[PDB]
């Protein structure tokens, strides 16, 4: 088989991933949450997508078809952008930060996951930019944030980082040792 | 009551007269079935559109179902009751008859198409719009006092024909 | 010849051949529908 | 307000200008094969099976002809949109022929 | 001039395969199918099926290079483009998780329209009421079929809208001239602009649907025909009678959903309208109905039915071996009675078409030449033999139905 320049290139990229010693501030990504508390983490973040253009653009047009003719609590969403986290976080007004597993230049977010166990905040290396796109708007976000919630979602907040304290920070000791990637 | 009344599939429909013997029975199986009384339109349309007769086959094959073709298919298992025609059994459907309990285990159950039918780009958004159009136009009552909801029929088998 | 002009349409050529091969297409596809039933019944 | 207003009004134009418009021609009137024919019409038993033989789309009737006493006896014919369907089909993907007969 | 190559001239630019014309579109061989559907697009033969190839003899179908070249620019192929760009968006949306976006995304959708693809098919009304024939097949169909995944409800009774207004028209101006009643179905004659339509409505039964036949090229022919149809019913309205689209009675559309619902407002020259006229027929329960009051209503008739139920009545249509009632005020008919009066025209008397007898057999309403064949060519030889064989065998047919007359009659 003969393959084009570029599928020769990530394919080529895809194994070097592998086969190279990997310092231990990396191959502290892929050392992921699973699946089921992955969905159970979206289960409850997709309850505060940001209000999307469109919705934001009908509501204000809503206040003003009825306001000007003829009281409301501050609203929570996630929050969203790598200034703004780590703006939040060594604020300690963060609760739950997910990080990106996949990101572009790697070297962005390779502080983020020890900065967040130094100032004591929970957070959660979840798998996909992508996914974490979804819930936010954006087709990437590389970072998600929890500050405030509503008292409904507070309980199931406080257990989704006691949970993930216990199956990411606890299963994961080891990944601050030891350099990754010896796969023979 | 789903094995007396046949309906273990999905998306089938059944006659069944209503006193205060059925009514009792009604609020059991309010949660997995909509009801309500049909129109002269409702009832021919469908019988006209939908119709099984269980009966034997060639010569050897007996479970055969197939469609409600013929009217002489309709003299040989009934007849003698009076019932000759397709449009007699519509009668006797219509009008509570004589009759009703001879034919109503005859055309055993109907088989109504479901709503939206796919999963995809489409029909997916339309079930979406449909499923919250669900929980608006019927309640589970859940107590012992639970009024029996009765639905338009009408409409219902407009989208369902 | 006092011959009349009119159209004609020339038979569509492999009726026969595809009427029966969609005959068993369909039969084949609502075979492999109840195997994917039974298989996702064991998940 | 959909498909709602006139759009030939006084239009007196033919399209057959161009020799290659080739009209679908109607098809042939129904020759004596009603629900209750002249009897002699009803098929030999014998040609009943040999017209099942016979491969379709080289056969001369879509039907075997019946008799029936009554009109209510008369059954829904189960071949009727196997019909229109050859015959949509007939139109765009069978070759038409300017032909003198 | 440079010696010409062969195969590129004549036959080879006059027509292409349709390879060369899905490639040549850019469009999906489906969408190349849809668009050959609604322009009225079809396959022809070249005098030489070679030279209208490269050399090659092979099984291969010839369009019209002029025609597919006229199908490139045209505002259906850039809508089916606009199509496929809102299905990938829409997945998007739904993809992702976002509904409220993808529920404004069919807000925000126009459709392609089959509006100015008849005016350059159908220039003429005269031409489109030709073509009406076959329109009036499939949509009398699709009236009577259950709903599956395949084909969607709204397309059915939309579809059956049409029929109903269809036939409240020819019923209303009173336009019918032929009936036949067969095996297939009913079958009618129409002088609609007077160049006699025909058309065919199949038997109120369940229909058993096929999972060989592709409803997915009927439903395009169910598209075009649909609006077609539309233009057609606007035009004969808006013409010569009424408001378009009439109304509906909805506890009428309860009672039938037939024909005597429908209620239709307004703001003769044949003996088959001026029929019927202060005449009211009982339609009994046996009889069908909407194939049957239709009639009644056409030629000047009136309808009251069994059916309505659930005076000045002159005539009763009932089929069964033993009749119950019997009054001396009404005529007792099989509905053969009305079959055969349409088509004659001059009013058939009932006495032949009392209920409980054989009704009559229903007719449709439409050695020296041996020594001289020498002389002949065998282009002429050829011929007249084939000719002489095509008499034959209608011959010998004639001669099967005299033959299997005379052996019916002795019994």
């Amino acid at each position: 088989v003969k393959w084009p320049e570029y599928v020769r290139v990530q394919r080529q990229k895809k194994i070097l991933s592998i086969r190279l010693k990997v310092p231990p501030t990396i191959a502290q990504f892929q050392y992921t949450l699973d699946r089921n508390t992955a969905a159970e983490t979206f289960k409850l973040f997709n309850k505060y997508r940001p209000e999307t253009a469109a919705e934001k653009k009908e509501r204000l047009t809503k206040e003003a078809a009825a306001v000007a003719e003829g009281a409301s609590p501050k609203p929570y969403a996630v929050k969203y952008g790598l200034n703004h986290v780590v703006a939040l976080i060594e604020n300690k007004k963060a609760k739950l930060v997910l990080i990106a597993n996949d990101v572009d230049p790697i070297e962005l977010v390779v502080f983020l996951p020890a900065l967040c166990k130094k100032m004591g905040v929970p957070y959660a290396i979840v798998k996909g930019k992508a996914r974490l796109g979804t819930l936010v708007n954006q087709k990437t976000s590389a970072v998600a944030a929890l500050t405030e919630v509503r008292a409904e979602d507070e309980a199931a907040l406080a257990k989704l980082v006691s949970t993930i304290d216990a199956n990411f920070a606890d299963k994961y000791d080891e990944v601050k040792k030891h350099w990754g990637g010896g796969i023979l | 009551i789903l094995s007396l009344l046949r309906l273990v599939e999905t998306n089938t429909g059944v006659f069944v007269k209503l006193t205060k013997n059925v009514y009792p029975l009604l609020k059991v199986i309010a949660p997995y079935v909509v009801i309500g009384k049909p129109s002269l339109s409702s009832i021919r349309s469908l019988i006209q559109k939908r119709g099984r007769i269980i009966y034997k086959g060639e010569n050897e094959a007996e479970p055969h179902e197939i469609v409600l073709n013929d009217n002489n298919i309709v003299e040989e298992q009934l007849g003698d009751h009076g019932i000759i025609c397709v449009e007699d059994i519509i009668h006797e459907i219509a009008t509570m008859g004589e009759s009703f309990s001879v034919c109503n285990f005859f055309l055993q159950p109907f088989k109504l198409n479901r709503e939206v039918s796919g999963f995809g780009s489409l029909n997916r958004l339309r079930k979406i719009k449909q499923r919250e159009a669900e929980s608006r136009t019927r309640q589970f009552s859940n107590a012992a006092t639970a009024p029996v909801i009765e639905v338009d029929i009408d409409s219902l088998l407009a989208k369902l024909n | 010849l006092n011959s009349n002009p009119e159209i004609l349409l020339r038979k569509r050529r492999n009726a026969d051949r595809t009427r029966i091969e969609r005959q068993e297409l369909a039969k084949k596809k609502r075979e492999e529908q109840i195997k994917k039933k039974r298989s996702n019944k064991n998940k | 307000e959909n498909y709602q207003y006139d759009l030939w009004g006084d239009s007196t134009e033919t399209n057959d200008h161009v020799m290659h418009l080739r009209a679908p021609k109607l098809p042939p009137p129904t020759n004596e094969e009603s629900y209750n024919p002249p009897e002699e019409y009803l098929l030999s038993p014998e040609e009943k099976e040999a017209w099942e033989n016979t491969e379709y789309s080289e056969r001369e009737r879509n039907f075997i002809p019946q008799k029936y006493s009554a009109l209510r006896k008369v059954p829904g014919y189960g071949e009727s949109i196997r019909e229109r369907f050859e015959r949509s089909l007939d139109l765009y993907l069978a070759p038409r022929v300017r032909k003198n007969k | 001039m440079r010696i010409k190559k062969k195969n590129t001239r004549g036959n080879a630019r006059n027509f292409i395969t349709r390879s060369q014309a899905v490639r040549k579109l850019q469009v999906s061989l489906a969408d190349f199918r849809r668009l050959c559907i609604f322009k009225g697009i079809y396959p022809r033969e070249p005098r030489n099926k070679k030279k209208a190839n490269k050399g090659s003899t092979a099984p291969t179908t010839f369009y019209y290079a002029k025609d597919i070249q006229y199908l490139m620019h045209e505002p259906v192929l850039a809508k089916f483009r606009e199509h496929k760009t809102f299905a990938r968006k829409l997945t998007r949306a739904l993809g992702r998780g976002e509904v409220s976006s993808a529920k404004r995304l069919e807000e925000n959708r126009d459709s392609y329209t089959l509006d100015h693809i008849i005016k350059e098919r159908y220039p003429s009304f005269p031409d489109a009421i030709r073509d009406i024939d076959d329109a009036l097949n499939m949509l009398f169909l699709f009236s009577n079929l259950p709903s599956t995944n395949q084909v969607s409800s709204k397309i059915i009774n939309d579809a059956q809208k049409i029929c109903n207004q269809w036939l409240a028209y020819v019923a209303k101006e009173r336009l019918v001239r032929k009936v036949f009643v067969s095996i297939k179905g009913v079958y009618y004659q129409a002088n609609i602009k007077g160049e006699e339509v025909r058309w065919l409505v199949p038997f109120k039964f369940p229909e058993n649907i096929p999972s060989d036949v592709d409803f997915r090229i009927m439903l395009t022919f169910l598209e075009f025909y649909s609006t077609l149809l539309h233009f057609v019913l606007y035009k004969l309205y808006t013409d010569s009678g009424l408001i378009y689209p009439p109304k509906l009675d909805l506890k009428k559309d309860k009672i039938i959903s037939g024909l005597s619902s429908y209620i239709l407002e307004s703001r003769y020259d044949s003996p088959v309208a001026s029929l019927f006229s202060a005449f009211v027929f009982y339609v009994s329960r046996e009889v069908p109905i909407d194939i049957l009051e239709f009639l009644i209503l056409s030629c000047g008739g009136n309808v009251i039915s069994e059916a309505a139920m659930d005076s000045k009545v002159t005539h009763q249509i009932v089929d069964r071996p033993v009749l119950k009632n019997k009054v001396a005020g009404r005529t007792y008919i099989q509905p053969q009675w009305i079959f055969d009066c349409i088509n004659k025209g001059e009013l058939v008397p009932a006495n032949k078409y009392l209920p409980g007898e054989a009704l009559p057999p229903h007719l449709s309403p439409w050695e020296e030449k041996k020594l001289k064949m020498i002389m002949m060519s065998n282009k002429q030889k050829k011929l007249y033999k084939k000719m002489k064989y095509s008499n034959a065998k209608k011959e010998e047919q004639a001669e099967n139905l005299k033959k299997k007359k005379k052996q019916i009659a002795k019994q």
